[PDB]
RNA sequence: UGUACAACGGGGUAUUGUAAGCAGUAGAGUAGCCUUGUUGUUACGAUCUGCUGAGAUUAAGCCUUUGUUGUCUGAUUUGU
RNA sequence: GAAUGUUACCGCAAUAGUAAUUGAACUUAGUACGAGAGGAACAGUUCAUUCGGAUAAUUGGUUUUUGCGGCUGUCUGAUCA
RNA sequence: AUUCAUAAUAACUUUUCGAAUCGCAUGGCCUUGUGCUGGCGAUGGUUCAUUCAAAUUUCUGCCCUAUCAACUUUCGAUGGUA
RNA sequence: GAAACUGCGAAUGGCUCAUUAAAUCAGUUAUCGUUUAUUUGAUAGUUCCUUUACUACAUGGUAUAACUGUGGUAAUUCUAGA
């Protein structure tokens, strides 16, 4: 049987790798794959506008 | 008693109420650490199957 | 009624059977018997005598019930919504690996534009 | 001459507190051997462990007993 | 414990003796009464005191169970016992 | 004044340190590759010296009392050796 | 630019004068008998370990907070799990 507010349901990660190789296996990619294209970002919307808050990266 | 639990998988997690001393009986006499089957407790927890983490007591 | 253990030896003890001794230190303890109370007014080691229950267990005779905690073998394969993933899009990047010309292509655009930078910095110098 | 009795035994139960013997890379340390040690070994060594809740005892006023072994016709006396 | 026919089993009761006693707590009741200060009673419940008669599950005591184990001294060649 | 400062061989070390850090700047050489080079700082790091100190420590000095004249040394009193 | 981590400081300062009579303390000395974060000045070409594939050196790896939400406590600058 599926449990609700717990099997059911499901929840988010509220954030990702802030490291190079971190992302690099996260989606498993090379030496070389531009981990910057790989980057996620956070939308959020202040206004009307809104904005992708991209991190960084360390290393 | 009640019984916060988590699903890490969902990552989930919700509390639940709980009678029936000779359905906690179950646990009692057991380690933080040890595994028990569920329909013991409960059918809606039947063929899963918990383990424990700790908890907090009276006072 | 309610069952114990002997304070000393290690046994249940059934209603008004035995005896309890109180200390001044507000500590308790049952005995099951003249023995053990004896024992204690002797002040003595129930870890030296053998018939206790605490000696079987501190030199392991009977010791039949505690086995292995053991250590799984299992991997993570919960892709979790990472909160700026969309995981339709999460699978689509991960299965994106190969492919880097146009990681290359974007690189020497980036090259160009660069160039076309510094261009313009020495112009601006100049 | 029998769900008879008895002594032995067996089991249970209760008490002690882990038997003698055998082993041990345990052992405070010490002397000796040479193959010298590459834990070198031989020997002295209270004690410690394991075989061991072990062995020992248990009705003499405890229970039981499908076992074993036997026992069961002596004496006297009494009458409305 | 002889004798009453024997012997056995169940049994009546002349008689004689006799044994239970005492207090407190709670309620009543801060009531009755009284100016007030103060301050009750029977019923009822729980316990106890003194005495008595029985028992000994458990607690405790007692140990020649010389049952168990332990220690010294000495004898058994040693050990074992 | 030193067995010193330092050096030097043999070895040892559960192996120490020898920069995976960061801002600002953006420059120069070209065989133009995101090639090679390059500055002003900030941090932190082994050791030596220094400095802010610290620890011990030398000599000399302290009130009333003898109705306290002997004291310390068991278990450190003194010294020596390891 | 909150919170948290990390780094530091928190041993200063301040107050008071109980104890303490060669003990503090003054003044004087030594450290050829030592510690020194720190400021300050100088200071690491050798360290790839069968060091010819062992190899990331345009640079390596794992946690974990803050946060998410779930909870206990009568209560504390309590806290657990996930």
């Amino acid at each position: 049987q599926e449990l609700e507010g717990l099997t059911d349901t499901t929840v988010p990660k509220r954030l990702g790798p802030k490291r190079a190789n971190n992302i690099r296996k996260f989606f498993g990619l090379s030496k070389e794959d531009d981990v910057r294209d790989f980057v996620i970002r956070r939308e959020v919307t202040k206004g009307e506008k809104t904005y992708t808050k991209a991190p960084k990266i360390q290393r | 008693m009640k019984l916060n639990i988590s699903y890490p998988v969902n990552g989930s997690q919700k509390t639940f109420e709980i009678d029936d001393e000779h359905r906690i009986r179950v646990f009692f006499d057991k380690r933080i650490g040890q595994e028990v089957d569920g329909e013991a407790v409960g059918d809606e927890f039947k063929g899963y199957v918990f383990k424990i983490s700790g908890g907090n007591d009276k006072q | 009624m309610k069952v114990e253990i002997d304070s000393f030896s290690g046994a249940k003890i059934y209603p008004g059977r035995g005896t309890l001794f109180v200390r001044g230190d507000s500590k308790i303890f049952r005995f099951q018997n003249s023995k053990s109370a004896s024992l204690f007014k002797q002040r003595k080691n129930p870890r030296r005598i053998a018939w206790t229950v605490l000696f079987r267990k501190h030199h392991k005779k009977g010791i039949t019930e505690e086995v292995a905690k053991k250590r799984s073998r299992k991997t993570v394969k919960a892709q979790r919504p990472i909160t700026g993933a969309s995981l339709d899009l999460i699978k689509e990047r991960r299965s994106l690996k190969p492919e880097v010309r146009k990681a290359n292509r974007e690189e020497k655009l980036k090259a160009n534009k660069e160039k076309k930078k510094a261009e313009k910095a020495a112009r601006k110098a100049e």
